[PDB]
């Protein structure tokens, strides 16, 4: 499965270049894939499906974060190796330096609890971006950390008890 | 042995005179009626075309045809431009229809009568109802420059110009640029369009004899602007030309440099400056405003003859102010109001480059709040 | 003299002037016209529209080119619409042929109130008759207007138009063929109502008045009264699978003389001389043995052997049938498997250094670390171990115009050798052309026969399977079932074969589609996959496919000087009492002038033109910054067998890219581009581009976004969009360029274009081809002529005599001498100065004339060897003709040919019965249920995405009406036919015929009807489900019973369905004509 030929590259390409940046249809497009990428989606659909609790800094960074990461997905998609390391690589630099750019540790740092209260436990252990998000989310303050990994812990109880013995056994 | 067999509307041209076991005889229905068969007994069938063979068997014939009339259509349209349609006997070969014009269309031509012809159609209509505008009604105001729009011969699409009287204009223009030339064109219903001149507004006076002013006529023309040397009539002639001027809060803060003196604009602003004030004083609060409502901005209040009598900045409310989320194709259902300019027409699709709307949360309806409540769209 | 409008696309049209009485009742078109490529979708010739109303613009007449598939845009053909002002809808007549870009059409359309005919170069095409009446009333004959070469909707026209002509009166097939012969001198009639030739425009027409009138030029329609263009068969390639021109060359026996043939082979050697790819007793056994299987048909070859010394080539492996795209794709093959290509990188092994080789990342592939020749598979290392012959032979760049190269490639199939050139490719006499062999097996005694065969594959030969086994469906245009010229392998004397190789006759099978039992199929022959022994002569009409590619394509390798002959005879044109005029053919190979080399005299046309094609084609890369890589496929003349599927003989955008790579989308501003060169840069007059596959959809409206040409001062001078079709080729028309255009550069914004080639025409007199001295025909005559006739040279085609006498016969044939040297004969033609001839226009069926009108052009429907065409028939003295498949009246021969027209086709052991007394659920007023009785029309064509059926369907049709659209899609209802029957009889098959599919124009979901079953006194036996399909218009559904269960008399047969839109205009029952199986099984 490690080429995306099972999925017709024109099929996606054709979408892409059909769709616009403003929406999640980029996203739409870009989620039938013969690799396993899925889950920037969600991410568009969660992002625009609680912006009423996100305050206008909040907003502000929402709307263009999804427009660079969407501009940027159209752009850049264009020459690549079709390889699914190299999807993976260059989806997550992407979300990366879109994140960085627009002061995600600002947007965790005015309104902390919407963007912790939605951490989707049962299908980040399934969407890589929905990981890239948590990993550079809890880099900006240490009160967003542990109130994620105090959710994050009692999410273990709601979905699997041997994490709730992995990852307290640390430093001890 | 077969009963002999009559059908309407053909032509038995058969010879079959002993009626026995392959009675051969041969139906063709006359000229404007079709052919409909409804068999009984049959193994083979031929394609005679408008005729056709019917044959005896054991005392009873193969066939049940009959030549019922064609049926001409229903005249809706394509016959008659506007014109009803009053067929009295119906819609078969033979049967006429008569149509009357609407009312403001003159009829050319003897006939009058559509026949439904054998060719199962129409005729041609001997009569068009020709079209033709009435006369236009006289605005006033007005110069009738084109000498043939006072009559009442008009074509369909005709260009009258009309020139407004001098203090008046069409809409559309400011009381620094005057235009009052207008074309009012004869629409294909038959009536003209609507235009009309308005008069020029008087210009507004400097705000230190304001709110204790009187003038004669207000807003209107010839409005004589003077409170209860220099000058003591303001003329307001046919250019509006001010001869002229004037001779002699908790949450809303503003510090001016004179404060009970006159002559310095304070500046305006809320505690907050994601609020914006507006000038609301005919009891209408903040939540009050409708979404057509347009009000203005904030001026900043200089200081008039006596005491402030403008809007008090109590009667000013700081209002939800505006967001910057203009033009970039996202709609907002919190700025989807005609007081932030519809969010630079993001939320009505004909001012989209992407022809679509996008609300910035997902449940928002697409007819409720993020709707496109613009009028000046290509909705209406 | 004659001149004619140019139309360009830019927006140049007319308007017939005020003063001029339109036509009412009955009106005639006659226009010559020459489009040019490819045209816009809707656009109009000429069109009488309605300018007075809004209630509906789609009044009157339009004749113009239009696609019939709209959805696709594939096929254009003329088309001419019509709708009276008293109907209700407008019914088009299109053509039988999508139309020719480059050729004058005498299109020409009639009405005379009952029938509307459209005669496309004198033959009728199609005919309707449903339009009835006068166009319009004469109320409102000030109103209509009459367009030439538009509309206000702007449906432009790009070509010429030469004699505009209208009339007051309808006129038959037989003014029309007279008006054609006399063109536009013609007398003042009353019925002629405006004849224009356009020698003073503005006095009948005025242009519009923002746009422009368009230029007045000088062109003649008459430029040939004898078309010298043979189309080759529907499984041919080239001209001499033509039936007429390989017939010649078997019956005669002077086109067959001994010809000898330069062949060389491509040797390959150290930088030492000392060790060979094929040794020196391998070419001396097999030149002996090849002179001696080709002494007894004439061919001779001359050898020389060419020894090529490089060690960079020799030492890698060199391989032929294993693709490179394979290398980097995981799918296994068998064409790349060796130690030498890594087992296919490791995608062919059951695995799945030596071994760690499989696809050291460029430490097995570096010279310093261990010898590239061992270890190293990268497909982009400059140095690898597999090496492609089609690479060889780039790196070689041979010569390929004076010898047959042989190449050498070892490969792991080698059940057969490399893939041999066939005459009819771009490759040819390029240097990438000839035959790749093994070099193991040339030269060796038991497998000295396959050097013989893959010649004949280089000479024009098909295998003699190609008929039954190198069939790819059934439903194939030509199959060779029967032995034919133009079947198969288009040889008589190859009796049809399957794939075989065993000798001698093979046991039976189902493999073939249609035949079980061979009778002596050639095992003898070289084209089988005998083996060497079975193996051994060729048939003698494999012999005249032989002797004419030698004389077509490959003029270049024998150093004989005899020119190429005419492979036809002489035509007889006209006669009089005294003379008889006869032109014929050019000679076979086409050139109109002597072969000198070095110079342009191998391109130039009759009359001083110069027609070359790409030569040098180059495109930037789409990954690269710099990248500017040369595409080879666009560069030749144009080779795609099916013209709108993707081939991979064209360059696409997305082909540039590596298999391994998502291709890039091109840049929006100007587009990806194709850079084309030509070879001879000249003032040009014509562009002709052949773009084979578009995308179904595009964003502008032309798929080709700008054409830039060059030039030698570099004024890019440029050129708009176009509006390509995917089967005629885009031809441009280019005024004023004054300077020289080497090359031309075509920007495109689609992503899966494909373009095939292109073509420079020049003037009219080029000052390149003033050097090259014509070749002059001389004809003899069986009773000779005079020394003062018979001495002179005819450097035209056409030769007139005056001395003959009435009885006695006279035969005539005609040389085409170059310089000195003379050519063998033309076949001779029998002429009598009495009698007739084949364009004498009195059929005479005693010498086989199946019909003779006085043409000589293959465009009608009469051919010009007296036969009739393909799907044509000819019903007069003169035989006029016409095209028989669309038209409304079945004849006696149609029956067993088109279902579409004389109903369906009951098969010989069975007989139809069609329904009668027949009762359904939705009846109402607008659709009753007395129309399923008796035999439908069958000239109701189906619908393609039915939106609306508001029309007059339900009079010959039924559909329900009560229950409309949003209804039966929510409610989910259904509806049934609960059709009766008369006479009680068995079921062997239940036909339904449709007019529709049930297709909706938004709902694309297929859906499906019941065909139950009813008899007496018992419950059923149902049938099944079907699905409907338009090519399977009447749905024929076999009944399914077993012998053992006693029989049942059936009585009627129920159709349900739930979609509104399904709709049937009759069924019937299929039952057995011989026995009855109810008195059988009494
Ligand atoms: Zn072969």
């Amino acid at each position: 499965k490690g080429r995306l030929s099972l999925q017709n590259t024109a099929e996606i390409q054709h979408c892409l270049v059909n769709a616009g940046d403003v929406g999640c249809g980029v996203f739409e497009c870009f989620e039938n894939n013969s690799c396993e990428i899925r889950g920037l989606h969600g991410i568009c659909m969660t992002f625009l499906h609680n912006a009423g609790k996100f305050d206008a800094q909040g907003k502000s960074f929402i709307k263009d974060a999804l427009k660079c990461k969407a501009h940027a997905l159209r752009h850049r998609f264009g020459c690549i190796s079709r390889k699914c390391p190299a999807i993976r690589e260059m989806v997550s630099q992407l979300q990366r330096e879109c994140y960085l750019k627009h002061d995600l540790c600002a947007a965790a740092q005015e309104n902390t609890r919407v963007i912790v209260e939605m951490i989707h436990f049962k299908d980040l252990l399934l969407h890589e971006p929905y990981v890239d998000l948590v990993n550079l989310l809890l880099t900006c303050g240490e009160e967003v950390k542990e109130a994620i990994t105090h959710s994050v812990q009692v999410q273990c109880e709601q979905n699997w008890g041997s994490l709730c013995s992995i990852l307290s056994f640390c430093t001890s | 042995d077969c009963p002999e067999l009559a059908v309407e509307n053909a032509s038995l041209n058969c010879s079959s005179s002993d009626r026995y076991h392959g009675a051969q005889c041969t139906v063709s229905c006359r000229t404007g009626y079709v052919l409909q068969i409804r068999r009984d007994d049959e193994l083979i069938k031929s394609q005679t075309g408008p005729s056709v063979t019917v044959t005896c068997t054991e005392g009873k014939w193969n066939k049940q045809v009959a030549c019922e009339p064609v049926d001409c259509s229903i005249p809706d349209h394509h016959q008659v431009y506007a014109a009803s349609f009053s067929c009295p006997e119906g819609t078969t070969f033979g049967s006429q229809c008569s149509f009357q014009c609407r009312h403001p269309a003159q009829l050319k031509g003897n006939n009058s009568l559509l026949t439904c012809m054998e060719d199962g159609l129409w005729s041609f209509p001997e009569a068009l109802c020709e079209l033709m505008c009435l006369a236009p009604p006289p605005v006033p105001n007005a110069d009738l420059q084109t000498a043939r729009c006072r009559e009442n011969k008009h074509k369909v699409g005709s260009f009258c110009k009309y020139k407004c009287k001098p203090g008046y204009h069409v809409p559309g223009s400011s009381r620094k640029s005057k235009k009052r030339a207008f074309k009012t064109q004869c629409t294909q219903d038959g009536s003209w369009q609507e235009g009309a001149c308005v008069p020029v507004t008087c210009d507004p006076p400097p705000p230190k004899f304001h709110g204790l002013y009187q003038c004669t006529n207000g807003f209107q023309f010839n409005s004589e602007c003077r409170i209860k040397l220099g000058s003591n009539v303001i003329h307001c002639r046919k250019d509006g030309t001010w001869n002229g001027s004037f001779h002699v809060n908790s949450n809303l803060k503003l510090q001016c440099p004179d404060g009970y003196a006159i002559g310095s604009e304070c500046a305006t602003s809320c505690l907050d400056h994601n609020s914006e004030s507006i000038i609301l004083p005919m009891n209408v609060t903040v939540r009050d405003i409708p979404h057509w409502l347009n009000p203005t901005r904030v001026e900043r209040v200089v200081c008039t003859a006596g005491l402030k009598w403008y809007p008090h900045p109590a009667l000013i409310h700081c209002v939800k102010g505006c967001e910057p989320f203009m033009g970039d194709n996202y709609c907002d259902a919190i700025n989807n109001r005609a007081f932030c300019n519809y969010d630079g027409g993001d939320c009505c699709t004909s001012t989209v480059k992407t022809k679509k709307v996008t609300p910035f949360p997902m449940s928002c309806d697409l007819q409720g709040d993020c709707a496109c409540r613009d009028p000046q769209a290509q909705e209406h």
